[PDB]
């Protein structure tokens, strides 16, 4: 039947390609198919005889058709298209036995489709687990062949007789139709790897209480676990697959995290559902060790055996969970560590410290006020350098790794202008620690720097014009620059000491009782989500109250300030401003107040620590 | 019942339960109804969650 070569053809097609790295798979040579001898299927008138006659002739020529050859008598008709070879019994045979014997025959039909499974899926395309169903599939073959002659060896003495026989052939009627089932089901759809280790433990739950046939589908289900189990005593223990022919469930994709390694769905053999997504993570944790060195090595390696109703298939999997996945956490904890460089992270991107930023801004300044396309770079990489050179910032180890970004957007971004809202940071990291702090991570970080920026940037400003004036004599903005400070010194200890401070505890003293990789880049993924949302920054509205409160509140410091526009250094123009800014400021302050109470406490809580400004006004 | 017990607690919940929401604690709901009248003493629609909140903190 060639339609079996073009399966055949597609196979190996389809497997070449996805791994070119070992070359020339191993193919059989041709003769094999072509033959038809390997595979087992292929005078006196009976009417005259004596009754008796026809029943020894019958029984010898039965005798040899149990065994894949023809009889003299019963014989088998081509199978054309039916797939089970019917036979044909010889015409004007006795009427009474010729009902016996088709009591009888249904055994050498479920062995004429029993070795052309064996004969078939022995091809090495057929997989490494189709292939051992096939072969120890053939033992058996060999245990009826030992009856069928021990049989003859009665009927040499003239003791076989067609009834003893069928008492006889009674137990290779099922022993020998259950793998006319399995064979006839393997091949059924299509099965290869973990798919066939599957419906050789589904047809074993069916027949769970025969007996007689559940020991043989045990039998042919722990020899069919023995090649898979080999392949899953490897990733479980040291990084490497060897899938020859694409059978395990988890692939390597050649490209990382997301993609290198993936669990293929059909493959996976069903008693290992629960117990895959373990299987996956073991062996990741264990490949980002072997590739830097270090040890790979597991000090205790078992063989892991197929088992009914006592599963220890289920269990070492899982103290090859609680050894990989808490070597690999450790390494990380004590090389390469991530506690410490966690800390240089704090001390710049989230504004800790206060030595590197008043050092820094006041020798950036003039550089800073520039429009973008007017910046010196290496100006700004030269001025970051020092300044952190000349900070108490000096003495940690990591910094050197910081370095200068230049976000074109200006958290207009969420979803060209001046220097000051145009200033990013980004730390290099290597490989190694990448995993935790990867891309994803740090642009936010970045963006939480961003907007702290204005908060930072208008303090030394409201504080640069109270020094100016303190001609003397004008009191009117000496109460609005006082009603600003208490807003932009009251947020700025609300984020600083409740948002921040205590949440980066709670993250630093969690991250002491992580398991695994997974624990950890959530609780990092935690302390970064989590306290973005604390502060204003997670609003749909985006509380644009507080970008109008910033614009505004510039308006007031230079834009309308500028020092008095160094009148200092008129016509009462500049008090109507004032007046103006002073509206447009009690406006917005009360949004944001009505916005803090209509959607999700303390900056509230404390602004008005005597009923200060409780209501100057109720909404609705 | 030992798990339910402990790990989490059946026992402790269905105790104080007694005292917080059935009003066990007598000392309790005096103190809360000598702050809570003002405000109480309103009109009803003004009120708002985060007002009533606020004060349960400083009697507990």
């Amino acid at each position: 039947l060639q339609q079996s070569l073009e399966l055949k053809r597609k196979m190996l097609r389809d497997k070449q390609n996805k791994k070119n790295s070992g070359q020339h798979l191993p193919i059989f040579p041709a003769w094999v198919y072509e033959r038809p001898a390997l595979i087992g299927d292929f005078a006196l008138p009976i009417g005259t005889l004596p009754l008796a006659s026809q029943e020894s002739a019958v029984v010898e020529d039965l005798l040899y058709v149990l065994v894949g050859v023809d009889g003299r008598y019963v014989s088998a008709q081509p199978l054309a298209g039916r797939q089970s070879r019917t036979f044909l019994v010889d015409p004007n045979l006795d009427l009474s036995i010729r009902e016996l014997v088709h009591r009888i025959l249904p055994v050498a039909a479920s062995y004429s489709a029993v070795t052309r499974f064996i004969e078939e899926k022995s091809s090495f395309e057929y997989g490494q687990v189709n292939h051992a169903l096939a072969a120890a599939m053939r033992t058996l073959v060999k245990e009826h062949l030992i009856l069928v002659s021990q049989l003859e060896q009665l009927h040499r003495q003239g003791l076989l007789s067609l009834q003893k026989l069928w008492f006889y052939i009674q137990p290779a009627m099922r022993t020998m139709d259950i793998l006319a089932s399995l064979a006839t089901s393997v091949d059924k759809g299509e099965c290869l790897g973990g798919s066939t280790l599957s419906l050789l433990h589904d047809r074993s739950f069916s027949y769970t209480g025969d007996s007689q046939a559940q020991e043989l589908c045990l039998y042919l289900t722990k020899a069919a676990s023995a090649p898979y189990f080999e392949v899953l005593e490897k990733w479980i223990y040291r990084g490497i697959i060897h899938d020859p022919y694409s059978e395990f469930m988890v692939e390597e994709h050649e490209l990382y995290w997301d993609q290198r390694y993936t669990i293929v769905q059909q493959q996976i053999p069903s008693f290992l559902q629960k117990m895959a997504d373990k299987i996956l993570s073991t062996g990741k944790y264990l490949n980002v060790v072997r590739e830097c060195g270090h040890d790979v090595t597991c000090p205790v390696a078992k063989e892991i055996i197929y088992t009914l109703k006592e599963r220890a298939y289920v269990e070492q999997i899982e103290k090859a969970f609680n050894y990989a996945s808490k070597v690999l956490l450790d390494f990380l904890m004590e090389e390469k560590e991530l506690v410490a460089h966690l800390r240089s992270i704090k001390r710049y991107f989230l504004m800790d410290q206060g030595d590197f930023f008043v050092h820094f801004m006041d020798l950036a300044e003039e550089e800073l006020r520039k429009p973008v396309e007017d910046i010196t770079p290496p100006r700004l990489e030269a001025l970051l350098e020092l300044a952190l050179r000349m900070s108490t910032a000096n003495t940690d180890p990591f910094k050197d790794d910081l370095k200068i970004d230049l976000m074109p957007h200006d958290l207009i971004t969420q979803l060209a202008l001046s220097g000051l809202e145009a200033f990013s940071f980004d730390y290099i990291v290597k490989w190694p620690l990448s995993l935790i702090i990867n891309r994803k991570a740090l642009t936010r970080y970045q963006m939480l720097f961003r907007h702290m920026f204005y908060c930072k940037h208008v303090e030394r400003q409201l504080c640069s014009v109270w020094i100016s004036n303190k001609a003397q004599w004008f009191a009117g903005a000496f109460t609005l620059r006082q009603r600003m400070l208490n807003f932009v010194q009251n947020i700025q200890y609300y984020m600083m000491f409740e948002v921040m401070e205590p949440t980066w505890h709670i993250l630093e003293k969690n991250l002491k009782s992580a398991s695994n990789i997974d624990d950890v880049l959530g609780h990092h993924t935690g302390f970064l989500d989590t306290c973005l949302k604390d502060c204003m920054l997670t609003n749909p509205e985006l509380l644009k109250v507080f970008s109008k409160l910033m614009s505004v509140c510039v308006m007031f410091t230079n834009c309308m300030q500028k020092f008095t526009q160094s009148m200092k250094l008129l016509v009462s123009g500049f008090e109507a401003t004032i007046n103006k800014f002073d509206k447009n400021f009690s406006a917005h302050l009360l949004d944001l107040l009505a916005r803090l109470s209509i959607y999700s406490a303390s900056v509230i809580s404390r602004l008005d620590f005597n009923g200060f400004y409780t209501e100057r006004l109720e909404r609705l | 019942l030992d798990v339910l017990n402990k790990k989490y607690s059946l026992l402790d919940h269905m105790q104080a339960m007694r005292r917080y929401l059935l009003l066990g604690q007598g000392d309790f709901i005096r103190h809360l109804m000598d702050l809570l009248k003002p405000e109480l003493v309103r009109p009803a629609t003004t009120l708002y969650q985060h007002n009533l909140t606020g004060i349960l903190e400083t009697a507990v």
